[PDB]
This record gives C-alpha cells, sequence and structure tokens, in this order.
C-alpha cells in the first residue's frame, strides 16, 4: 500500500480484462 | 448455491456501473460495443447483441446481475491475474511504455465515463503514483493492491 485510493484503476483494469474476456471470449 | 466474493462480486457491482453510460445497472449491446470500441476494437453489433442474448436471462439486449453472476462466476472467481494487468496496460498507455499519464488515463476515464477534468486525472494519477513522476506505471498498479 504505497499511496491510497488505489481501488480505481483497480476496477479499471478489472473491467477491461471482463469486457475484453466476455465480449470476446476465452476466459481468465 | 455458489455466487462471487466480496472483492470479485464487489468488482461486479462496480462493473455494471462503469460498464453503462449512466449506470443503469446493465450492460447493453450499445453500452457493451462502445465500451469495446473506446479501448481498441471495432466489432459489429451482431457479436455485442449475440454475446449478450446469448448470457441474457431474457434475451432483451442486456444483462443483469442473476445472469452475469452465475456467467462470469461460474468462469471467473479469482483476484486480478497477470494478463490483466500486462493487458490493461497495454491498451491504457498509448505508447505501451507502463507509464500511464492523465492524457490517456483520463481520455478513457471520460470514455467509458461521462467527463473527467485535468485536475480530477492528475489527482487521481499523481495521488497513484508512488514516487509521482506525472503518470502510472505497472509497478504502481500492482504496488497498488498487492506487491510492497
Ligand atoms: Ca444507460
Ligand atoms: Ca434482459
Ligand atoms: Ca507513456
Ligand atoms: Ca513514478
Amino acid at each position: 500500500t504505497p499511496r491510497r485510493g488505489r481501488g480505481g484503476f483497480q476496477r479499471i483494469v478489472r473491467l477491461v480484462g471482463v469486457i475484453r474476456d466476455w465480449a470476446n471470449k476465452n476466459f481468465r | 448455491a455458489d455466487q462471487l466474493t466480496e472483492e470479485q462480486i464487489a468488482e461486479f457491482k462496480e462493473a455494471f456501473s462503469l460498464f453503462d453510460k449512466d449506470g443503469d445497472g446493465t450492460i447493453t449491446t450499445k453500452e457493451l460495443g462502445t465500451v469495446m470500441r473506446s479501448l481498441g476494437q471495432n466489432p459489429t453489433e451482431a457479436e455485442l447483441q449475440d454475446m449478450i442474448n446469448e448470457v441474457d436471462a431474457d434475451g432483451n439486449g442486456t444483462i443483469d446481475f442473476p445472469e452475469f453472476l452465475t456467467m462470469m462466476a461460474r468462469k471467473m472467481k479469482d483476484t486480478d491475474s497477470e494478463e490483466e494487468i500486462r493487458e490493461a496496460f497495454r491498451v491504457f498507455d498509448k505508447d505501451g511504455n507502463g507509464y500511464i499519464s492523465a492524457a490517456e488515463l483520463r481520455h478513457v476515464m471520460t470514455n467509458l465515463g461521462e467527463k473527467l477534468t485535468d485536475e480530477e486525472v492528475d489527482e487521481m494519477i499523481r495521488e497513484a503514483d508512488i514516487d509521482g513522476d506525472g503518470q502510472v506505471n505497472y509497478e504502481e498498479f500492482v504496488q497498488m493492491m498487492t506487491a510492497k
């Protein structure tokens, strides 16, 4: 925990991976 | 019987809000496709409606928590991944050098969100950096959630 307010980018990439994976295919 | 956990589900409750344009709590072909291209894609309405029609309960063109949970939960149910981190990083930075400057972050933020200012982005980015260089690096993201 270097700084505060990290959850942001976390959900950001999570959405990127889930959207790209869900939308297209190939889980994980 | 079995569903996502506090962390997994959490990202889900939040996703549904980030996915949609206004946060209707559900994803549609218009929202799904929108974000898709917002990053660096160019799919058709067919793949959006088709994919959604296969996961949508009533198949009206939009997914709901109940149908989404079993779908994403049955296929996924773990913390972040090395692929997601790096992949998401490749799509964030325009040069893929690993450093996401507010210019890029804000661009994607407003793209999927509503409207973001230079101060909010720089405030979110600078406050994110460990040493503060004006942008975010991989080591920053990892350290942000995990690492030391
Ligand atoms: Ca909407
Ligand atoms: Ca529906
Ligand atoms: Ca860069
Ligand atoms: Ca730095």
